[PDB]
This record gives C-alpha cells, structure tokens and sequence, in this order.
RNA sequence: UUUAGAAGGAUUGCCGUCAGGAAAUUAGGUGCGCUUAGCAGUGUACCGCCGGAGGCGG
DNA sequence: GTGCGGA
DNA sequence: TGCTAAGCGCACCTAATTTCCTGACGGCAATCCGCAC
C-alpha cells in the first residue's frame, strides 16, 4: 500500500501483481535475442500455496 | 515567488528494490518522485515553504547484487529470510518469495519553487536528508548540495528520459510484440515502470494503512526509456519528471 | 509520506599418466631542407662594527 | 497436530 | 627568464598448400507449505 499525491491531497494505493501478464512475458521471451533474467527463488510447494 | 535549481550530488544508495513483476533493474520512478515529495513533507514541517515541481534523474555508476555467468547471464542474490508474520511464525526456516536488490551513484536535478531560495534552503536540505531512504535503500553519503544557473554547471552523466513515440510506432498486433520489436531495432533502450492504473472504483474497505483517506485497487504500467548524456543534452525541462492524474491513471510523464 | 516496514547461507575435500611440426623461396625502381639572429639580465653582494641579542663605518 | 494437493 | 615562424611526409603489387587436434571416473549431504480440520 502506497501514497500517490492526487490534486492537494492524496490516494491511497493497493497493488495487486499480474499473473496472466508474466505467465506471456516468458513464453515470449523464450524465443527472442533482447537481455533476460531468469529468477528461480520459488519452490514447487509455496507455487501451489 | 521566485524559481530555481538545487542539485543533490553524486549520492549513494544501498540496497534498493528492484523487481516490479516483469522488470528486474533500475526501480521505478515514482519511489524518485516520492522521495523528493517525502523530502518536500519534511521540510515543510520546519516551517520552511518550499515546492518541488519536477526532478531530473542522472545516473553515474550501478551493480546490481549478484553475479554473471559463463553465458553471460545474471543470477540475482537475496539475503535469508527471517520471522516473517503469520501462522508459520515460529518455526525456524522460513519462506523465500521474489526479491531484486540494487546499487546506484547517481545525482538529482530539482526545480524549487518558494519564497525564498537561497543556500540557507541548501542547509536545511542537508540537514533533512540524514533521515530519507530512497526506494527502500540506505543513503550512505553525499557530495555536496549547490545551486545551478546553467547547463555547464552539472557534472558528467547520463540522464534518464521517455521513449514513447518508438513504442507507439513499431510492429502491430499487441503491445507486448511492439515492446520487443523495438527493444530489438535499437538496442540501448530499456523498459520502465511509469505508474498506475485503477482496476476498481474510489471508496473505503477495511484494513488500510490509513483509515481516513479514499482507496483504489492498482495495477502497474510500463513503458519505454534511453540515456542521453549531459553534454549532448538541450534544455533542463527536457529531462525533468513530473506527476500527472487523469481519470483512473497515475502517471510520471516528461511533458 | 517511495511494489511501505523485517532478514547470518553454512561446514569438508589429492586432477592425473604419455608425446618429432615440417619441407621451399629475388622487395624493387626515383628524388634541392632552408632563408634570419648581440648571453642578456646586475652577475651578485666584502671585511668589520659594537653589542650580546640588536644597530652604523669604509 | 495432522495430512492435502498439484506442477 | 626567455627558447621560430611555412610548407609537406609516393605512386604498384601481392601476402601458400597437407595432415590432425586423446583415452578414464566423477561432479554432496541439510532447508526454505498455508489451511481446514
């Protein structure tokens, strides 16, 4: 949750992360020549948690 | 009542947040733009007027935690996990989410608008800037705070500005495919993080951070940036960032 | 009022044995360096003198 | 204080 | 404490062929799951 600054006075924010967007980034980016990072910081059992 | 120029020299950052769902890297610009608006608070509180209407990002030296490969790929590294809240709180070994973390130098360009704007605001600022993070990284030291008149007054970088029109004319068919049809026509460009946008609607739910203020439920946008040096540059207001808020969008544009 | 606020990666270790790089050669022709100047600047300061440190005589 | 349920 | 002012530094042509580039054995153990019963 984070502030953001709404004509003199502010809003507050709740992020909520994408799934189905970062499920195409990666089959995308599978087949391409553009700089990647692979991150492999979960495991099998907090994935299905 | 009168305008001018501070600039935060060459300070260093440890330790910043760098992962923002599918961009692991430089963070993004609305943790810049509130650290001056939290610097901007701070000093308001001392019953010293001042206004910040815009802030230049220049950049002088990176790492980013981890290491490279034979391939030539990185592998980020993350620090062990402690107690973290919950139903798993005593137990011994805890959970590893998705974390990033990075290492900046880099120098702010801020325009001030106020009553007065002398070196005595240049003190107060470095009194108020013992006590600031910026993203959620440490601030280890400082050069020195000035003020500037000119273009030739600013030290060596590479500064920071919106590609939006290399975007919006490439490719077709979705977004995504004009994203990587442009990253791979030329090749120093990068993708950022620009802001949010709403997916419900303005009212007030339980469990919020403060209780009193209005709510929405975000998502965040992406788009695309390059590097241009301070030596090759035109203006100041050509490298400045500021804020802009439609209706269900909270963005960072350089007008 | 910053995808906010929090975090110990640790302990141990035998890379080794052997070996034929080798034979042949054509770098060659040509050519205008060159007109002027004072080692000056002052070329260096000596004996004393009382005093005791500090100050004038030739 | 247990055992489930996937890729 | 002073130590020069001007101009310029080629046109040609080429830079090899053969044979091959090892056989073995192996590459850690520990931990990193919320939730409804």
């Amino acid at each position: 949750q984070v502030f953001f600054p709404v004509g003199g006075s502010y809003h507050l924010l709740s992020i909520l992360p994408s799934t189905v967007l970062n499920y195409e980034v990666s089959d995308r980016l599978y087949r391409s020549k553009i700089p990647k990072i692979r991150l492999r910081l979960l495991s099998s059992n907090a994935a299905s948690t | 009542m009168m305008k001018g120029y501070i600039l935060l020299e060459k300070v260093n950052i440890e330790n910043a947040n760098a992962f923002n769902n599918i961009i692991v890297g430089i963070p993004a610009i609305t943790s810049f733009l509130g650290f001056a608006r939290a610097l901007e608070r701070k000093l308001n509180a001392k019953e010293i007027a001042i206004r910040i209407n815009g802030v230049g990002l220049e950049f002088h030296e990176y790492e980013l935690k981890g290491y490279k490969n034979k391939r030539g790929q990185y592998v980020t590294s993350c620090p062990l996990p402690g107690s973290i809240p919950g139903q798993n709180e005593k137990k011994l070994d805890a959970h590893i989410m998705n974390q990033a973390y990075i290492d900046l130098n880099m120098s702010f360009l801020l325009e001030v608008e106020g009553p007065h704007v002398d070196m005595s605001t240049c003190k107060s600022i470095k009194s108020t800037m013992e006590t600031l993070r910026i993203a959620g990284g440490i601030i280890r030291n400082y050069k020195k705070i000035r003020l500037i008149d000119t273009l030739a007054d600013i030290p060596y970088g590479y500064f920071l500005t919106l590609r939006q029109d290399n975007l919006n004319d490439a490719a077709g068919d979705d977004m995504l495919d004009k994203m990587i049809h442009a990253l791979q026509q030329e090749d120093t460009l990068v993708p950022i993080a620009v802001g949010f946008k709403a997916l419900s609607e303005v009212g007030h739910v339980e469990g919020q951070r403060d209780p009193e203020k209005d709510h929405c439920f975000v998502e965040s946008i992406f788009s695309l940036g390059g590097f241009e040096c301070s030596k090759i540059l035109e203006d100041i207001n050509s490298c400045l960032w500021r804020y802009k808020t439609e209706e269900g969008l909270y963005l960072c544009t350089i007008i």
